[PDB]
């Protein structure tokens, strides 16, 4: 397999994503460098098979039922069909540009797959009867990272990383009608790597950066240069866009990635890539330092350096890389993929 | 006497505009005299000259001790919620002549105290937790059922939401919601009368320009009047001496 970017060969996998079966018996792994999907057992941790796909899978998705697996071939600027109880890709359906995420429907009829070539803005739907691509959603601006669907399954959320942009958004689909009906601005926010839903769906979790670009680069201290942050939206119509830090005054979450939900919404988890660990935070002091604050009162939280302290369950070693990380369906264990250890940390959560 | 004891000065709506903090004790039949609310006439100054109208009703009568009034129960307000007067109790009591006004106050089984899951909790649960959940703060529901902090169930819900700090807010002071021992600087208060009480004001933004509720005829004056007692007191939340029947930390 080749390294991203690169016509230089390696014989790791290098995971680059992660996801669990509805059930729960099934981890699938996404490697990028390995061009393939490792499929492991939850209950054994082994490894049952490795499945072949299209160049250079980003991100993968499963069907309600478990027996399918959509995955995302950024480089082939594809999506492949995978048989779960087969080991073996069945179709491949052509994208537009480097597909970053997929997910399946509520009703598992349709899956949503985003396309986050920087020029380009879609978001490509797919029945999965025809297990063909449909139609194109047009986003408000360029590069959409990673989709999301609301539990009632009327709603999506995309966040555009948009290359070139301090104010980089967030787009709310009607999945009925199937256009943009509002479109949300983070202020001051770069490198969107995730977007998750809370359970009762009145809320949406979005990890990114916040540069400050318009000072001189002269130190690192108090976050002069980049700060870490996690924005929490209300999806009510008016709702708060709170931008709130994941740094301590010395210590920072290097480039948050990935998300992981609690299914009671108690619990949030983020792949911290650059710092190599896994943070999670309470979402009920999270969001109840949400609804009784102000946005002027949040938006001067931001900056806040001690703030974090408040609200953080946890931080968790974890292998090199973490760019993903997922939950069982129980809640009582996180799994984080690791690219450059080329391996999957298995952590025990605070739910007993 | 022979009981640990303070004062607090009241505005016409009944409210403490000055607390003495520190302990004082009457022997038994002695009384005691003071220029001033911490003028220094016992610390550093020479007392005030000063012809009082007190003098006249403390003692009048050659067969009593004492001829001045005994601390009353409660208070009577007009329909404003204003100071009409005083109020006397159940307790009203050998005995001799020695005395010309009523005993009252006297029993120390019988002394009233504010209790929070006794008086408050039972008001919050009626005419407030309907309105305030945890989606509108403060929350005041869950009933008196404890909630654990840091490893420890002590209070319930609508008290833990009431006695929160602010930031930058001195605690000493007092809260978001509320001020010990001043009920005339709680933002509780402030809205439960709606009007700016006291030249200290809570925080910045205090009366929201847009979906404001106006919250003063949620309550009656014997309800409003009991939680600004319970904040004058010190907003405790067990006032009963040693274990109870009422709800509180168990082991
Ligand atoms: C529904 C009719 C309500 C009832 C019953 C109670 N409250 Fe309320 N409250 C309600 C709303 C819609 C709001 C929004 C802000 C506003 O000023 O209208 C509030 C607010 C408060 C506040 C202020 C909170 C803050 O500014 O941080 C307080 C202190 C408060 N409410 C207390 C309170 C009490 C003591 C109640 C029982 C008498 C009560 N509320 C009932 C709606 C409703
Ligand atoms: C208004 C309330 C009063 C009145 C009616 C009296 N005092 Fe005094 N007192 C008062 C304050 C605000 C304080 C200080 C509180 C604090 O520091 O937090 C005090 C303090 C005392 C003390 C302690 C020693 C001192 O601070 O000087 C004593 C003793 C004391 N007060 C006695 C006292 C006497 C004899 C009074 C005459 C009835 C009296 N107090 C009335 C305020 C107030
Ligand atoms: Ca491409
Ligand atoms: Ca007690
Ligand atoms: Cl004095
Ligand atoms: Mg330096």
């Amino acid at each position: 397999g080749y390294i991203q970017g690169t016509h230089v060969k390696t014989d790791l996998p290098g995971p680059f994503h992660i996801t669990m079966s509805p059930d729960g018996s099934t981890l699938f792994i996404s490697n990028q460098s390995g061009h393939s999907v490792t499929f492991v057992d939850a209950r054994t941790q082994k490894v049952t098979g490795e499945v072949a796909v299209r160049v250079q899978p980003e991100a993968s998705a499963v069907t309600p039922d478990g027996a399918f697996l959509y995955v995302c071939n950024a480089e082939s600027d594809s999506v492949s069909v995978v048989d779960i109880q087969r080991k073996q890709e069945i179709k491949e359906i052509k994208v537009g540009d480097w597909p970053s995420g997929i997910k399946i429907s509520p009703d598992g009829k349709t899956a949503y797959v985003a396309c986050s070539g920087c020029m380009w803005n879609a978001i490509d739907v797919i029945d999965t009867g025809r297990m063909e691509k449909v139609r194109s959603i047009y986003t408000s601006d360029y590069g959409p990272r990673m989709v999301e669907i609301s539990p009632d399954g009327k709603t999506l959320v995309a966040i555009l990383d948009t290359v070139g942009s301090i104010n980089r958004s967030v787009d709310f689909i009607d999945i009925a009608s199937g256009r943009v009906v509002e479109n949300r601005v983070i202020h001051e926010s770069s490198n969107l790597r995730d977007v998750v839903y809370t359970p009762d769906g009145k809320y949406i979790a979005v990890t990114h950066q916040t540069p400050k670009n318009w000072l001189p680069v002269c130190e690192a201290e108090n976050g002069q240069v980049f700060t870490n942050n996690v924005t929490i939206i209300e999806t009510k119509a008016g709702g708060k866009v709170a931008r709130l830090p994941l740094d301590d005054l010395n210590n920072y979450d290097g480039n948050p990635y990935g998300m992981a939900m609690d299914p009671k919404g108690k619990y949030l988890y983020i792949g911290v890539r650059g710092m190599h660990r896994v943070t999670i935070l309470d979402m009920d002091k999270v969001l109840g330092l949400v609804r009784s604050s102000t946005q002027e009162e949040l938006d001067y939280l931001r900056d806040d350096l001690g703030l974090v302290r408040d609200y953080l369950v946890a931080r968790v070693p974890t292998g090199l890389g973490p760019s993903s990380v997922c939950l069982s369906p129980d809640g009582k264990f996180c799994y984080a993929a690791n690219y450059f250890s080329n391996n999957v940390t298995v952590i025990r959560t605070a739910v007993d | 006497s022979d009981v640990p004891y303070y004062m607090q000065i009241l505005d016409d709506k009944g409210m403490s505009v000055q607390t003495a903090l520190t302990w004082a004790y009457l022997r038994p039949y002695h009384g005691r005299i003071c220029s001033g609310c911490h003028y220094g006439s016992y610390r550093g100054r020479a007392f005030k000259n000063i012809h009082a109208k007190a003098l006249y009703n403390w003692w009048y009568d050659d067969r009593s001790h004492y001829d001045s009034p005994f601390a009353f129960r409660y208070l009577k307000f007009d329909n404003d919620g204003n100071y009409k007067g005083v109020k006397h109790g159940e307790d009203v009591v050998g005995p001799s002549g020695t005395t010309s006004q009523p005993v009252e106050g006297l029993t120390l089984d019988k002394q009233r105290t504010v209790d929070f899951r006794r008086d408050i909790q039972p008001i919050l649960d009626a005419k407030c937790a309907m309105c305030h959940d945890s989606n509108n703060p403060p929350n005041l529901g869950g009933g008196l059922e404890l909630v654990s902090v840091d490893g420890i169930a002590a209070y319930s819900r609508a008290y833990n939401s009431l006695l929160e700090p602010q930031r930058g807010k001195d605690p000493n002071i007092g809260g978001k919601y509320v001020n010990p021992s001043a009920a005339i600087n709680s933002l509780l208060v402030w809205r439960l009368y709606e009007a700016e009480l006291s030249a200290n004001a809570p925080r910045e933004k205090i009366f929201p320009i847009e979906g404001r509720l106006l919250h003063n005829k949620f309550l009656t004056q014997d309800e409003r009047y009991a939680i600004v007692e319970w904040i004058d007191l010190g907003a405790q939340w067990d006032n009963i001496p040693g274990p109870d029947f009422y709800p509180g930390y168990l082991v």
